[PDB]
C-alpha cells in the first residue's frame, strides 16, 4: 500500500499552535502518532484517535475524521522539535507509516544562509578529478534546497552557533569541468556563480 | 452479533435449596462466560469466570457447568446472601452483550392481594390532571394483571404500573396503578374501576368509585 | 483497595454533548481494559463500549446501538477514561458503571470478564426543567389505606416521611415512574387500623431536594 | 517497565547474512507479536517484518519478501530476524517494536557497503576569491569515517567548520573542512590540513597555499 501522504516540513511560532495532518489513502482504522527526537528511538504519542500514553504531556491532542488525522500542539515548546510519524492499520493486517513532519519550532529569528562556492581543484585537475563543493552556512530554519546549474548533497546537520548548514558535492568530468549553485533556504534563492 | 437468552426471567426458592440458571448461546462460545450477579440498586460484582472456574471472593456454593451453547449455574444451599439478580455475559468476538437477567425471589406461601381503591384527589379534581390510584398491598407471587374498566369498558394506554420490592421482613410485595384522566375524560365516565387477577384470588375482585 | 469512581453525570437536553470521567486508583492503568456498561432504571444490564490496553493498540469498538454517537477515550498519565456521547437521547437515561476487564492471564488479548466496577453515576437526558413536588391527598374511602400521590417532580430523588418520619412500619414507598410529560410520579402506602384513622394526625412530609420546596400535605377522611 | 534491547548488527557485504536479535524484558512474549521497522539514513520509518503472537502467521513487506524469514524464539524469550541476499540500499537502523507499536528498542545498524577500508585524497581547496576568505581541504573517499581533520595540526580552532560526511553514490564517504580566515592572513597563515583516518589507521599531512 502507498504510504500515508503528510506534509514535509512544518513552521510553527514558539508558544503557537501546531497543525499536521494525514490524509491517505484509506487508511480504515484508527492512526497511530509517533515522535522521533534525532539519535533517539520513536516513542508513542497518540494511540488509538486521541488518547494519550503515559509520559506525554496534554499538549499532544489528536483527532480523526473520514480519511484524515491531526495532531494539534497546542503552545508547542522549543525543547519538543523532532520529526513526527503517523501510523495506520490497513486491510491487510499489515501496517503502513507515513512520510513524517519536521517541527521546525522558529525559536532563533530566521536568516538567510550563507553560501561558499568551491572550483576544482589543481591536485584534482591534475587527476583528471573535477568536484563542485557549494557549502551553505548559517541557514535558518535547517531546510535548504540546493540545486547545480550549468550531485550529492548532505542532509541539513546543525551547527555549533545553532544554525543549520549543509554541503552539495557535484561530479564532473575534467573534459567538462559556467557553473552556479543555487541554495533555497525560505522562499527566497540563493545563487553563487563559479 | 451474538443472541444471548436467560431462563427463566423469575424464578422462586427458598433458603438452603438448589438453583439452575440457564444461559443460553446462538454459536459456541468456547466456555468463556461470565456469571454477573447485582444486588439490588448497587454495582454488579464477578461472579463465575472462564465458565466453570470460580472467581476469587466467591464462596463454594457457587458453581458453574456445561460448554458450546447450555452452561448453567449451580448453588449448593441458597443463603440470604445471594438473592439478588443474575447475568451471562459472552466473551468470545465482540460485542459483549448482557442477558436479559434472571431475578432470585423468596418463596412464600400464596397470599392473595388486598385491594384499596384511592378516590380522585379533591385537590387534583381543579388541578387539571385527575389520577385514580389502585393499591395492592401484601401480593405474591410477582406476576399480577391490573386492568382499568371505566363505565363498564376496559382502558388501555393510560396506566402507569409501579411495583414495590420484596419486603426484608414479610418477602410481601405491593403494586400501585395511576389511571390518567383529563378534567373532561373525568366528567365524561360514570362509573371507574380496577379489575386484578392474581392467583390467590379465587374471582376477579372490581372496586368502583362513584363520580 | 482497588477503587473506580465516576463524575460527570447530570441533567442534559436531548442532542448535547456530555462526558463521564473515570478516575482510577489502586491498580496499574495502562495495562487494563476499560469498558463501559449502562443500566437503564429497570431493564437489564447493557454493554456500551469497550477500549483494549495500549499494549494491544487501544481499538475501540461498541455496541450497534451507541455506534456513531458515543467516543472512548482514555488518557493514561492521568489514569482517567473518558466516554463522550453526541446526539444523546432519552432512550440513554441510565446509570454507567466503569468496568476493567481483567486479561486471561497477567496480560492477554482474550477479556474474561469485568473484575471491578464502579459506583456509577447517573446520568438523565430530559427536556423539563426542575419543578417542585405536587402533594395530593389520598383519602381513605380492618386496615385502611392513607397515602399521598407525588406528580410533577422534575430532575430529582425524593423523601417521603410518614407521620414526620413516625410511621416506620408499613410505609410503602412505590418506584418513580417517568410521566408521558416529563415529570416523575410517586406514591406513598400507609396502612392503619381503622379505629385508628380518626384519631392519629397522619402527616406526610415530601422534600424535594433539587428545587429547595418543601411540601406537607395532611390526609383526612372525605 | 517494558524494555527492548536489539544487537547483531554490522557491516556486511552485499548479499552476506545477517540475524538480528531482540531482548524482551518485562512483558511476557507469548502474549504479543513483534515488529521490525528500519529506518533508511536520510528518511522516514518502514515496516519489515510481522509474527503474530502465537506464530500462527508470518507478515512481510512487498519490498523484502522472500528474502528475509523472522522467528520467534519464545523459549529463550528472543526474537530473531535472518537476513539473506542484501541490496545495496537495505542499509538503515532496523527497530524492533511490540505489536500496535507501543514499545520500540534502541535500534541495531546493519551497513551493506562493498567498499573497504580506503585511504583519502587530500584535494586542496584555496580561496581563489578576495576582508575574510574560506579555504581548506576535501577529503574523498574516506571508508569508513570518522577522520578527524584539523588545520594547521590543530593550531586554528575559530573559523574552523567541519562540515558533515556525504555518503555519495561510489560508496565512499566525502568530507570537505573549510577555514574561515581575513584576507590578509592568506598568504601569512600556515595553512596545513592534517587527516587521521581511524578505520584505515592513516594519517594524512596536507599543505594549503595561496
Amino acid at each position: 500500500d502507498i504510504e500515508l501522504t503528510q506534509p514535509p516540513s512544518v513552521s510553527v511560532a514558539p508558544g503557537q499552535t501546531a497543525r499536521i495532518s494525514c490524509s491517505g489513502d484509506s487508511i480504515g482504522t484508527y492512526a497511530y502518532w509517533y515522535q522521533q527526537k534525532p539519535g533517539q528511538a520513536p516513542v508513542l504519542v497518540i494511540y488509538a484517535d486521541d488518547n494519550r500514553p503515559s509520559g506525554i504531556p496534554e499538549r499532544f491532542s489528536g483527532s480523526n475524521s473520514g480519511n484524515t488525522a491531526t495532531l494539534t500542539i497546542s503552545g508547542t515548546q522549543a525543547e519538543d522539535e523532532a520529526d513526527y510519524y503517523c501510523s495506520s492499520w490497513a486491510t491487510d493486517n499489515a501496517p503502513v507509516f507515513g512520510g513524517g513532519t519536521k517541527l521546525t519550532v522558529l525559536g532563533q529569528p530566521k536568516a538567510a544562509p550563507s553560501v561558499t562556492l568551491f572550483p576544482p581543484s589543481s591536485e584534482e585537475l591534475q587527476a583528471n578529478k573535477a568536484t563542485l563543493v557549494c557549502l551553505i552556512s548559517d541557514f535558518y530554519p535547517g531546510a535548504v534546497t540546493v540545486a547545480w546549474k550549468a550531485v550529492e548533497t548532505t542532509t541539513p546537520s546543525k551547527q555549533s552557533n545553532n544554525k543549520y548548514a549543509a554541503s552539495s558535492y557535484l561530479s564532473l568530468t575534467p573534459e567538462q569541468w559556467s557553473y552556479s549553485c543555487q541554495v533555497t533556504h525560505e522562499g527566497s534563492t540563493v545563487e553563487k556563480t563559479v | 452479533d451474538i443472541q444471548m437468552t436467560q431462563s427463566p426471567s423469575s424464578l422462586s426458592a427458598s433458603v438452603g435449596d438448589r438453583v439452575t440458571i440457564t444461559c443460553r448461546t446462538s454459536q459456541d462460545v468456547r466456555g468463556a462466560l461470565a456469571w454477573y450477579q447485582q444486588k439490588p440498586g448497587k454495582a454488579p460484582k464477578l461472579l463465575i469466570f472462564d465458565a466453570s472456574s470460580l472467581e476469587t471472593g466467591v464462596p463454594s456454593r457457587f458453581s458453574g457447568s456445561g460448554s458450546g451453547t447450555v452452561f448453567t449455574l449451580t448453588i449448593s444451599s441458597l443463603q440470604p446472601e445471594d438473592f439478588a439478580a443474575y447475568y451471562c455475559q459472552q466473551f468470545l468476538d465482540f460485542p459483549f452483550t448482557f442477558g436479559q437477567g434472571t431475578r432470585l425471589e423468596i418463596k412464600r406461601t400464596v397470599a392473595a392481594p388486598s385491594v384499596f381503591i384511592f378516590p380522585p384527589s379533591d385537590e387534583q379534581l381543579k388541578s387539571g390532571t385527575a389520577s385514580v390510584v389502585c393499591l395492592l398491598n401484601n401480593f405474591y407471587p410477582r406476576e399480577a394483571k391490573v386492568q382499568w374498566k371505566v363505565d363498564n369498558a376496559l382502558q388501555s394506554g393510560n396506566s402507569q404500573e409501579s411495583v414495590t420490592e420484596q419486603d426484608s421482613k414479610d418477602s410481601t410485595y405491593s403494586l400501585s396503578s395511576t389511571l390518567t384522566l383529563s378534567k373532561a375524560d373525568y366528567e365524561k365516565h360514570k362509573v371507574y374501576a380496577c379489575e386484578v387477577t392474581h392467583q390467590g384470588l379465587s374471582s376477579p375482585v372490581t372496586k368502583s368509585f362513584n363520580r | 483497595e482497588v477503587q473506580l469512581v465516576e463524575s460527570g453525570g447530570g441533567l442534559v437536553r436531548p442532542g448535547r454533548s456530555l462526558r463521564l470521567s473515570c478516575t482510577v486508583s489502586g491498580f496499574s492503568f495502562d495495562d487494563s481494559a476499560m469498558s463501559w456498561v449502562r443500566q437503564a432504571p429497570g431493564k437489564g444490564l447493557e454493554w456500551i463500549s469497550f477500549i483494549k490496553s495500549k499494549t494491544y493498540g487501544g481499538t475501540k469498538e461498541y455496541a450497534a446501538s451507541v455506534k456513531g454517537r458515543f467516543t472512548i477515550s482514555r488518557d493514561d498519565s492521568k489514569n482517567i477514561a473518558y466516554l463522550q456521547m453526541n446526539s444523546l437521547k432519552t432512550e440513554d437515561t441510565a446509570v454507567y458503571y466503569c468496568t476493567r476487564g481483567a486479561p486471561y492471564g497477567g496480560n492477554s488479548d482474550y477479556y474474561y470478564g469485568l473484575d471491578v466496577w464502579g459506583q456509577g453515576t447517573t446520568v438523565t437526558v430530559s427536556s423539563a426543567s426542575t419543578k417542585g413536588p405536587s402533594v395530593f391527598p389520598l383519602a381513605p374511602s380492618g386496615t385502611a389505606a392513607l397515602g399521598c400521590l407525588v406528580k410533577d417532580y422534575f430532575p430529582e430523588p425524593v423523601t417521603v416521611s410518614w407521620n414526620s418520619g413516625a410511621l416506620t412500619s408499613g410505609v410503602h414507598t412505590f418506584p418513580a415512574v417517568l410521566q408521558s410529560s416529563g415529570l416523575y410520579s410517586l406514591s406513598s402506602v400507609v396502612t392503619v387500623p381503622s379505629s385508628s384513622l380518626g384519631t392519629q394526625t397522619y402527616i406526610c412530609n415530601v422534600n424535594h431536594k433539587p428545587s429547595n420546596t418543601k411540601v406537607d400535605k395532611k390526609v383526612e377522611p372525605k
